[PDB]
């Protein structure tokens, strides 16, 4: 599983800090060693070491053996699992969550929609009037987007893709690995 | 004993220092000017103590490799500092600094070669790393990060995969 060893490179440098990429790459190479055995050839603090560890097993990347001694080795997943996720959440993100529809009253900065357009009109002045403090609406950009800025994370998004691509075949080879 | 303990921190420094000739107890009582330590203590101290403190190596009549396992070369240890996929494992701060020179300046050019440093033991402890690839995407490093895992907790991974199918 040179190639998962690889990926597994890939995920320790784009994920958490050098510290939990260092724990990750030792027990990458089916490590089994003794917490204490851990601790010496890692030279961490014991109790800060084991925040790591702790850190790193709860999201699950973690998988033990009860030897009362305590082991520490890789979950049997094969990365897969965390990238899976990490795509829901980039696919998450990829859906637009700005409202093609949005005026706001600029006194008390709330927001308003094309829903409430047919409520907050007023026939005196031919335009829109707030409801507890009547002033006129105009636009939002509000908590949202003005120009390209989530957009250029949609372009961010596509420029990590390519560079992915050969990653998504690092799967496809791992995927087909399952036979083996 | 006491003698024994300043001739340990004596070595040391000479070590520090450059010195790291083989020589005899004998010689070093003398250039510490203390050869008045009396036959049975200077004896007691040579064929009982510096055999049994594995800091330093007897060769023929003398005694080598001086304050401790180390291979001093210059300080220089860049083959040693790369130390291939092994990577070291993992150096000190301290033992750099032991070894000769400030690690300051070695460091500084460290850090703008391949090597990382974490507060290790008491925040005041480091050690050195060798990391490799760079990250991925330039966010404010941190937030998208925090938002973009998997949930800690069970059935989530299996909505994931539900909602992928
Ligand atoms: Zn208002």
């Amino acid at each position: 599983p040179a190639a998962l060893k690889r990926l597994a490179k890939y995920v320790i440098r784009g994920f958490y800090g050098i510290e939990h990429a260092l724990a990750l790459d030792i027990l990458i190479r089916n490590s089994c060693v003794k917490e204490e055995d851990m601790l010496e050839l890692l030279k961490f603090d014991r109790k800060q070491l084991r925040s790591v560890l702790n850190n790193l097993k709860g999201d699950k990347f973690i998988k033990c053996r009860m030897r009362y001694f305590i082991n520490y080795r890789t979950l049997v997943n094969v990365v897969k699992y965390k990238l899976d996720h990490m795509r829901r959440r980039i696919e998450t993100d990829e859906r637009d969550s700005t409202n093609r529809a949005s005026f706001k009253c600029p006194v008390c900065s709330s927001t308003f929609t094309d829903l409430e357009a047919n409520q907050l009109f007023d026939p005196m002045t031919g335009t829109f009037r707030c409801t507890f403090c009547h002033t006129e609406v105009e636009e939002d950009e509000s908590a949202m987007p003005k120009k390209d800025a989530r957009t250029l994370l949609a372009r961010f998004n596509e420029q990590i893709e390519p560079i992915y691509a050969l990653l998504r075949e690092t799967e496809d080879v791992n995927l087909a690995y399952e036979i083996l | 004993f006491g003698v024994l303990a300043k001739i340990v921190n004596y070595m040391k420094t000479r070590h520090q220092r450059g010195d790291t000739h083989p020589l005899t107890l004998d010689e070093i009582l003398d250039e510490t000017q203390h050869l008045d330590i009396g036959l049975k203590q200077k004896q007691w101290l040579m064929t009982e103590a510096l055999v049994n403190n594995p800091k330093i190596e007897v060769i023929d009549g003398k005694y080598a490799f001086k304050p401790k396992y180390n291979v001093r070369d210059k300080k220089a240890l860049l083959r040693l500092l790369d130390q291939h996929d092994q990577r070291g494992l993992g150096g000190i701060l301290l033992e750099d600094i032991e070894e000769a020179l400030p690690n300051s300046q070695k460091a500084v050019k460290a850090l703008g070669d391949q090597i990382l440093f974490v507060n290790r033991p008491d925040k005041k402890k480091i050690l050195f790393f060798n990391d490799k690839s760079c990250q991925f995407s330039v966010d404010e490093e941190f937030q998208k990060l925090w938002r973009s895992v998997t949930v800690d907790s069970m059935d989530e991974e299996k909505i994931e995969e539900y909602l992928k199918r």
